[PDB]
């Protein structure tokens, strides 16, 4: 389990608003929140809180840089035959969609730019390497979203899927469509398709929205194996049913170290249970002073998750 | 406020006839007649179960869902049978096969849309909707399957209005069907995840309570049904009456469900004395709590004495002292501190209507949320496995377009449901 | 000089009709005399109609009687946002039309019932729109906050955690009278298990008369409205003192009536006589405004109070040397001709801020969570122009009201 935090820079709208930048990342693993506060007498003072993470990324850091530290180290895990998960967690507008899906203040744009794409790129390169080539693996991808306890196939026009659990308690999402990909270009097509289809409200003036949980997965399969050779699930979480899933998620990840159900944790459950499984959590933070309450909430959540480490 | 009853399956239907047989008299509504009400209070709140059209014809606002004509054609060809507007009868002349799968995926799934249609015509009736009453048996097709679907749809259409469910969980000793645990385990599954108040009744918990608590020697079904319908009247309709301290479905719900599962209760009536003799009138009140809180007298199969309670709701309905009521409840809570769970300082939810059951002086419906009902889903769940293991009469399900993972699902789910419930017994 | 009043919500209107009754009753102005100086708001016609059909029918102008034939709805949201909105303008208009006609006013005595639809919501924005249109005045809102165990509405807390957070940053001093804790007084200090709402109203209808009526009335130690908030609130939170009355003796049963000051003042601090289930379980007083009326010798007071200041078991806050605003009026109280109120020749309507409400708020906040924790009747507000915001963000609000009422006390 690795937990990181990434601060996004203040946007033009916030800047114009003259929002104050409350966060500083003086070191590679140190994040500081300069919380503004007022005493009862309304004296102004700053309570600077410090948080440490495996990796803390500044506003300057690009998606490639973030990807290098978080997801990239997980790819090998799938080739190893494990199950890896990477979660983007944070408040609305914190940058989760931007990081996973691609660069866009709308959270929707260039697929190539995001972690799903970058991860895919590495998957093809590694498969090609000598240690792996013997494996004769096929790469498959799927993209679905979870909304109000319901699973929808982004690859198959929001088709509602049913999720069942055996006595064995292994979960399966029936009807989920897996698409064969043999090129990064292929994966980019599927990402574009899924992202367009993603849930939301009316066309907002700007930005996307995270009413749902987005999960794009990369699966490796020889002919089954452990029900497939390896699987990487990249999840674009909804802004911090949602609460229950987040609570559920925390316990599952912490359970990962040692070894109040939700749909997300149910679908993901096989990814937590196995011995050979790794996860990375990236906490997104919006630097604005107005968002200070949200950020502390995000950071504290993050602390507990890493605690399991 | 309002509600719209739902008679799923034959049983749930047969009972409809008894629930409405009663309720009507508890509201002075003759077959097609109007309000003959001995009083004037049995009318200011009727709406909860009827609709205004003619001016003497207040028609029950329920639904009659069933894939076996003969049934509804027995309920519609007998006594009060001619009060339901025909529009209410959502029949399925198909083969009402005794398969959960045949009334939930293949046969019932068709008749559903023609039901929801009406469940909307009734919901959009008028004023404000509260919830829907659901009667059925978890041991058949039109009951567990098709009725368990009716709700899964209802709860998607109005995740706001409540959902009380009256289930006739498969009695132990003898099963009035063979696949029973199949049709059951599969319906409880749907219940633990849609309705938010379930009142489980046991045909044999009734017999007992009806053959020893009513020296009644020939307890016909009509009776059992009648007794049950007696409780569901105390619950709903009742609270839709005045009271020093009145509640309503929600209060009942918001005071009885500590954890979202939905949890199932076990109803118990108060004055349950044999006709002539017994008419002891020992009904001052300590006599009602004496009753309600004993083992026998719990329409459920399991015995409370076998597991703590989380919540209790003595919904009394007959002039009494908010003192001799509020008081009794206490001693009761202390004489049995043992089984009554502790992390709830006051498990009991005292409720108090005014007007009592038409001909009686004082009654009190009991709605218990005890952890004892663990020892029932256990039962059911057992029967499943013992037969699932060999896929017994499974071909009648799969062959109807089912899944080998569907049965797995339910059992587990409902099986876990047993687990949780213990998390409080401790 | 004056103080308008806006009775909002059926209750605030019932209590209004009551407080409004006691008035003329002690001013010799029968059914049809002068002209009131307030207004009546409700989104359920039938209730304001009671002021249009029943007693004190022609003592009002169909202009100071606002109604929204529409729907009340026991839900904040609807009353504040959605529906309640439509009326507000019109409402304001009167408190701007009635606020003009006068001569240098002092504020608006608002009458609402915390846990209602028209009472919680609406006002929320009424007081809201006032704090901006007349920030330069007094906003003393007289509330009837949620019975500690005997609430009515199923949602009550939703409606009261919401009227508190929205009004908090707008009121000057919020008086509080607990509906249940008043019953006790009707059971224990007057004896009657037959207390009609029409009684509790006669009571507040009394304690209130001691506030405005008589005070704005000449005396040996006058106390202006401003006076209150000044001598009564230590901090900007629209702080909520509690109302208490002394000679709450029965006009039939017992008769020791002649209970010199020395007695009636001690009868204020015993918790069983304070129109609020906030028994001084620990709450240190931090300021009390002892309003006396009738035949009272200033020494009697400046002694009866001295004796108290040294009872210690009555522990006053630390940072507060002396917190006793002695308000002396002349004219004794004036009891309903034949209700059930004794009728003494002197009384003590003492109100105060007590670290006690640390409780009352607590116990009412907790309520809220339980339900919110499951969203309970949330869909009823959302669908009425509200959001997960307003709730969660009004919860956090009061949270710092549980810390506030904690910090300003319990510590030295």
């Amino acid at each position: 389990i690795t937990v990181c935090v990434r601060k996004r820079p203040i946007s033009r709208k916030e800047v114009n608003r003259k929002e104050i930048d409350v966060i500083s990342v003086p070191r590679k693993d140190m994040l500081i929140v300069h919380e503004p506060r007022s005493k009862v007498d309304l004296t102004k003072f700053l309570e600077n809180h410090k948080f440490r993470f495996d990796y803390a990324f500044n506003d300057t850091c690009d998606n490639a840089m973030v990807y290098k530290y978080t997801a990239k180290p997980l790819v090998k895990t799938i080739f190893e035959g494990g199950m890896a998960t990477c979660f983007a967690y944070g408040q609305t507008g914190s940058g989760k969609t931007h990081t996973m899906g691609g660069e866009f203040n709308g959270k929707v744009q260039d697929c190539k730019n995001g972690i799903y794409a970058m991860a895919a790129k590495d998957v093809f390169v590694t498969l090609n390497m000598p240690r792996y080539r013997a494996m004769n693996l096929v790469v498959s991808a799927s993209f679905f979203e979870i909304y109000s306890g319901k699973v929808f196939d982004l690859l198959s026009d929001k088709q509602k899927l049913r999720v069942l659990e055996d006595g064995k308690q292994q979960v399966q999402v029936v009807g989920l469509t897996e698409k064969v990909v043999d090129g990064v270009e292929e994966v980019l097509k599927l990402i574009q398709h899924g992202n367009a289809a993603r849930t939301s409200g009316q066309t907002s003036a700007n930005s996307n929205s995270s009413r749902s949980h987005a999960v794009f997965q990369i699966v490796l399969r020889p002919q089954g194996s452990t029900k497939i050779h390896g699987k990487f699930s990249f999840i674009d979480l909804a802004g911090n049913e949602i609460n229950k899933s987040l609570l559920a998620l925390k316990e599952c990840i912490r359970a990962l170290g040692k070894q109040r159900v939700s749909k997300l944790t149910q679908v993901l459950r096989d990814s937590f249970i196995g011995e050979k499984s790794k996860t990375c959590m990236i906490a997104m933070i919006s630097p604005g002073l107005s968002s200070c309450e949200h950020t502390l909430n995000t950071l504290r959540y993050a602390d507990r998750v890493k605690e399991l480490v | 406020r309002e509600i719209v009853h739902i008679q799923a399956g034959q049983c749930g239907n047969q009972i409809g006839a008894k629930f409405w047989e009663v309720i009507s008299d508890e509201h002075g509504i003759d077959p097609t007649g109007s309000y003959h009400g001995d009083s004037d209070l049995q009318l200011e709140r009727i709406n909860v179960y009827y609709n205004e059209a003619a001016g003497n014809k207040y028609v029950p606002r329920a639904i009659l869902v069933d894939l076996e004509p003969g049934t509804m054609d027995s309920v519609r060809s007998g006594p009060f049978g001619q009060i339901f507007r025909p529009d209410n009868f959502v029949f399925g002349q198909s083969g009402a096969g005794n398969n959960w799968a045949k009334g939930h995926y293949t046969e019932g799934a068709e008749l559903v849309d023609s039901v929801l249609d009406v469940v909307r015509k009734e919901s959009e009736s008028c004023d404000c909707l509260q919830g829907f009453q659901l009667t059925h048996s978890l041991g058949g097709g039109t009951g567990s399957g098709m009725g368990t679907l009716l709700i899964s749809k209802i709860r998607e259409e109005y995740p706001d209005r409540i959902m009380n469910t009256f289930s006739v969980v498969p009695s132990p000793k003898v099963s009035d069907t063979v696949v029973e645990p199949y049709n059951a385990t599969l319906s409880v599954h749907q219940l633990v995840e849609n309705t938010d108040e379930t009142y489980c009744i046991d045909n044999e918990a009734l017999y007992d309570i009806c053959f020893r608590t009513l020296k009644l020697t020939t307890p016909t079904y009509g009776d059992l049904n009648h007794l049950v319908s007696a409780t569901m009247s105390g619950v709903t309709t009742c609270l839709r009456f005045p009271g020093q301290l009145n509640a309503d479905l929600r209060k009942l719900a918001v005071n009885m469900v500590p954890f979202p599962r939905l949890h199932f209760f076990m109803p118990g009536f108060a004055p349950l004395t044999s006709r002539g003799s017994q008419q002891y009138r020992a009904l001052t009140v300590p006599e009602l709590t004496q009753q309600m809180f004993d083992a026998k007298n719990m329409m459920a199969a399991c015995d409370p004495r076998h597991g703590r309670y989380l919540t209790v709701a003595a919904v009394f309905r007959g002039r009494m002292s908010m003192k001799e009521v509020d008081e009794q409840m206490l001693n009761v809570q202390n004489k049995n501190s043992s089984y009554f769970v502790e992390w709830i300082p006051n498990n009991v939810k005292t409720a108090v209507c005014d007007i009592p059951p038409r001909g009686l002086k004082m009654s009190a419906t009991f709605i218990g949320n005890s952890t004892a009902i663990q020892e029932l889903f256990k039962r059911i769940s057992e029967q499943f496995t013992a037969m699932f293991r060999r896929k017994a009469f499974l071909h009648w399900y799969t062959g109807e377009g089912m899944d080998e993972m569907e049965f797995t699902e339910a059992e587990s789910n409902m099986n876990d449901l047993v687990s949780e419930y213990q998390q409080y017994q401790d | 000089r004056e103080c308008i009043s806006i009775h909002v919500g059926q209750a605030g209107v019932q209590i209004g009709n009551a407080c409004w009754e006691l008035y003329c009753l002690e001013h010799g102005i029968q059914p049809d005399g002068h002209v009131p100086r307030a207004v009546f708001v409700d989104l359920e016609p039938t209730v304001i109609d009671e002021v249009r059909t029943g007693t004190y029918r022609q003592l009002f102008h169909p202009e100071q009687l606002i109604t929204g034939k529409e729907d009340a709805a026991n839900n904040y949201a609807r009353g504040h946002y959605t529906i309640g909105k439509e009326i507000i303008d019109l409402v304001l208009d009167r408190i701007r039309k009635l606020a003009d006609q006068c001569t240098g006013l002092q504020g608006f005595s608002v009458f609402h019932s915390f846990g209602g639809g028209t009472g919680s919501g609406f006002t929320s924005l009424l007081m809201e729109r006032l704090s901006v249109d007349y920030g330069k005045k007094s906003k003393l809102e007289f509330s009837i906050y949620p019975a500690p165990q005997v609430s009515t509405a199923v949602v009550e807390p939703y409606n009261s955690i919401l009227t508190t957070h929205t009004t908090l940053e707008h009121s000057d001093c919020a008086f509080m009278v607990d509906n249940e804790a008043i019953y006790d007084i009707c059971r224990r200090n007057l004896d009657i298990e037959r207390p009609t709402y029409t009684n509790l109203n006669r009571l507040i209808g009394q304690i209130v008369s001691s506030i405005t009526a008589s005070l704005r009335f000449d005396g040996a130690l006058n106390v202006d409205l401003t006076e209150f908030q000044t001598n009564l609130v230590p901090y900007p939170r629209g702080h909520f003192p509690l109302a208490t009355y002394a000679p709450v003796i029965s006009a039939e049963k017992a008769y020791h009536e002649q209970l010199s000051v020395a007695e009636i003042t001690n009868a204020c601090f015993e918790p069983a006589n304070q129109m609020v289930k906030c028994d001084p379980r620990h709450g240190k007083y931090m300021a009390c405004c002892l309003l006396y009326r009738g035949d009272v010798v200033p020494k009697d007071v400046n002694a009866a109070i001295a004796t108290i200041k040294t009872k210690r078991t009555i522990q006053f806050v630390d940072w507060c040397p002396t917190g006793f605003k002695v308000g002396i009026n002349y004219e004794p109280p004036t009891v309903v001709p034949g209700g059930d109120l004794a009728k003494v020749q002197r009384a003590v309507c003492m109100l105060s801020n007590t670290t006690a409400i640390a409780e009352a708020w607590a116990r009412l906040d907790h309520k809220f969570d339980l339900m919110y924790a499951k969203r309970a009747f949330v869909h009823w507000y959302v669908g009425e122009g509200m959001e997960e915001g307003e709730f969660s963000e009004a919860r956090e609000d009061m949270a710092a009201l549980e810390k506030d009422y904690e910090e300003v006390g319990v510590d030295s």
